[PDB]
């Protein structure tokens, strides 16, 4: 309800390897960027080009 | 997790000799949300959730869903055949009745 | 008796039509499963 | 595993009093891949995957797959016998009808 999670909240994405947690995080970041807002994606697992 | 406002769990389960993807909101503070384990399927267009499962035995997913749909179609079709055969039977009885009346 | 014969003819034709329809539906369901578990989705 | 780009899991399971081999790609980064637990069988020619399981109850593997195929063949054959017997029955009724007409 409401169209999405409340702004400024902490959102956890849990799952086993290969579930799609990184895909969902990338979706969030891209959606935020498409609206003209800034976004940061701290990655401790992959390089920028590989991602 | 003790602090998180929202929780999204993504599952990749092995059932019926094949792997199916699903996701659900374990908790969403300060709002009401769906309580369904919505199966999704990632593709070039992005992440896309399949239409909600309708009918009894909603746990079925993947090939099992198509198999259940086919089984339902077959059974309901044969029930229709049952009713049609009974109607034809009454057809036959009425034909003899009024032909006898004609004689 | 001729009325009986015509009724029987209708019954035979119903038998053929419905049986062929079952054939068609079985083929369609088999194809659906074949895609659902097929590798042709990529090549 | 936290870093691996691709993951291939090989299973050697004991089911139905016998061991069957299978393998599946747990994850393959940056591409779409099959989500089926493809049973394989190693031999002199090398590693060879069996044709995908088709039909309901795809979990069946090994001897169980052949048994299921045989059961399906038997049942569909007997359904054919059902339909043939009904056709012969209508055969008989039509024969009496037109023989009576001849008299
Ligand atoms: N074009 C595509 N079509 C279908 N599935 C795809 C496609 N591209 C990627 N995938 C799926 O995405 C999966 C990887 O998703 P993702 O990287 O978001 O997972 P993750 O949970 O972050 O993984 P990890 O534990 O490795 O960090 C791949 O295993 C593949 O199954
Ligand atoms: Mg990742």
């Amino acid at each position: 309800a409401g169209g999405g999670f409340f702004r400024g909240s902490s959102i956890l994405v849990s799952g086993v390897a290969g579930a799609g947690k990184s895909s969902l995080a990338a979706h969030f970041a891209a959606a935020a960027c498409a609206r003209g807002e800034r976004a940061m994606y701290f990655s401790f697992e992959e390089a920028a080009d590989q991602a | 997790e003790e602090l998180m406002d929202g929780w999204v769990l993504m599952l990749n389960r092995e059932v019926n000799g094949e792997f199916n993807r699903e996701l659900y909101l374990l908790k969403a503070r300060g709002m009401a949300h769906s309580n369904q384990v919505r199966e999704f399927l990632m593709s070039d267009r992005g992440i896309s959730l399949l239409p909600p499962h309708l009918g009894e035995g909603g746990a079925l997913t993947g090939t099992a869903r198509k198999a259940e749909e086919a089984r339902l179609r077959r059974a309901e079709i044969e029930r229709q055949t049952e009713l049609g055969r009974l109607q034809q039977q009454i057809e036959q009885r009425r034909r003899r009745a009024r032909a006898q009346i004609e004689a | 008796l001729e009325a009986e014969l015509q009724a029987e003819e209708i019954a035979l034709k119903a038998l053929v039509e419905s049986e062929s329809a079952h054939e068609r539906q079985r083929l369609a369901d088999a194809d659906t499963l074949a895609r659902s578990r097929g590798n042709e989705r990529f090549a």
